[PDB]
């Protein structure tokens, strides 16, 4: 997933 | 011979990044889940450690080079690292006097008999605690230890990497501002860069037992449930 | 007319689940994300709902027949009822006086304001209240309330149910003692049992809501990422 | 998934 990751690095 | 503009200006960017996402005084620590001394103390370190995570985050956001990275890579990058960064930041809260990471009256106060009631034992814990203390030793300049994070961090022997040749660029020219740093600005560092790519290593080993360690305790859901949705995410095993 | 062996030791039942799960104190809440007054209160009432979760889980288990239904019943159970369980158990604290929860001192005093800073709108807010205020109302027994809360998580029409034909029965045996035991022991009840049944209605506008809201919120990762593991498995979509 | 569900229902 890293959806999460995703959306903190903009 | 003395540093090139570009070389500072790295400085100036990593030195700035770590103040902006470092807060000497850990005023944000009340807002975590509070410590408790089964694990009891798991609560409050995952919220420790997940706030962290996105301080690490921003930090990288920051590095010189990074957020050209594909999407993929940065997540390799953080994801592989994150625990050696936490490690090395921790550092600055670390004291030599009580062995332990002081960050606010008895409460915010971390000792290793805590860490063991997260969920990690001495296997774990006795290096990390010796690692804090030989890098407290270094008394290293905010300089080099905010480089030795970026350094870290754009490790390209990380699995899950993909263009690790870029990765592998970008760490070599900050390994050069350091290296051009300690000696034009650090007195007697003639064999420090040599003990901060040591540190790298033990760095290793401590996220390796980590690893384990942690994966143990994920693959319990009585604990798992205490953990934050970006700690499960950053530190599990998902693809 | 009086109440069976049976029917009244369902009674004891449910009334020791209750006390058994339920602080009339809320003595746990400082282990919760401290609150803060764009959705600042979200850490605290995700863990308060979390909390919650886990306390109407231990109350399920101890609901006479749900122990035996498959464990794939148990979960569709819970994760369609859970809300409004939560919402029911939840009037416990509710105050017509101030109209709010109030758990100590005002810290845990929830207000509307509140709920709307952990991503909730008046949509689901304005009826909440007027639920609460119509519940309270109704100054229910502990007996009606524990009992009215063990027939809402027997509900056979829920998503996922598979044997709905035995929870249909045990949802039914519970109605009857509900049926007698305000006859018996509640004056003025004349009208109080269709009063109860037509509370169960409202909550599935409200659990409808509920499920909407949520849907949005953990959509948005920098959201769901403030919620806890429990909260996001329970009213998550996974099959 | 409902490992944790799972958990908690003993
Ligand atoms: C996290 C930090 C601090 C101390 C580090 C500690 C003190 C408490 C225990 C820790 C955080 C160790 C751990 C862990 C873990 C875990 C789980 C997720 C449970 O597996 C690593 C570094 C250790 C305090 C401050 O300098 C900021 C830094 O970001
Ligand atoms: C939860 C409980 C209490 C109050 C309920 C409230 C007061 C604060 C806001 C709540 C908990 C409402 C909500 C929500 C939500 C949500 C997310 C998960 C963010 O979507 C429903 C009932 C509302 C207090 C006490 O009686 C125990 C009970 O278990």
């Amino acid at each position: 997933r890293h959806k999460i990751l995703h959306r903190l690095l903009q | 011979h003395m540093l090139s503009d570009e070389q500072m200006q790295i400085i100036n960017s990593l030195v700035e990044a770590h103040h902006k996402t470092y807060d000497d005084s850990y005023s944000d620590f009340v807002r975590f889940r509070p410590p408790v001394r089964r694990l009891s103390m798991l609560p409050h370190l995952a919220d420790l450690v997940s706030y962290s995570i996105q301080k690490v985050i921003g930090f990288a956001k920051m590095i010189p080079g990074f957020r050209d990275l594909t999407a993929e890579d940065q997540i390799a990058l953080l994801k592989s690292s994150a625990i050696e960064i936490i490690m090395l930041r921790s550092n600055q809260s670390f004291s030599l006097e009580d062995m332990s990471w002081s960050c606010g009256g008895p409460d915010f106060k971390y000792c290793i008999n805590d860490v063991t009631k997260a969920g990690h034992t001495l296997e774990l814990l006795e290096p990390l605690v010796k690692f804090q203390v030989g890098l407290k030793k270094l008394k290293l300049h905010e300089e080099e230890h905010v480089l030795l994070m970026a350094i870290c961090l754009l490790s390209p022997d990380r699995p899950g990497v993909q263009d690790h040749v870029r990765i592998e660029a970008l760490q070599d020219r900050l390994c050069d501002v350091l290296q051009a740093y300690i000696r034009i600005q650090h007195p007697g560092g003639r064999l420090l860069y040599a003990k901060m790519i040591q540190k790298l290593a033990d760095l290793r080993s401590l996220n390796e037992e980590h690893s384990k360690q942690y994966r143990s305790l994920s693959f319990q859901p009585e604990h798992s449930m205490q953990l934050t949705p970006l700690v499960l995410e950053v530190f599990g095993s998902e693809v």
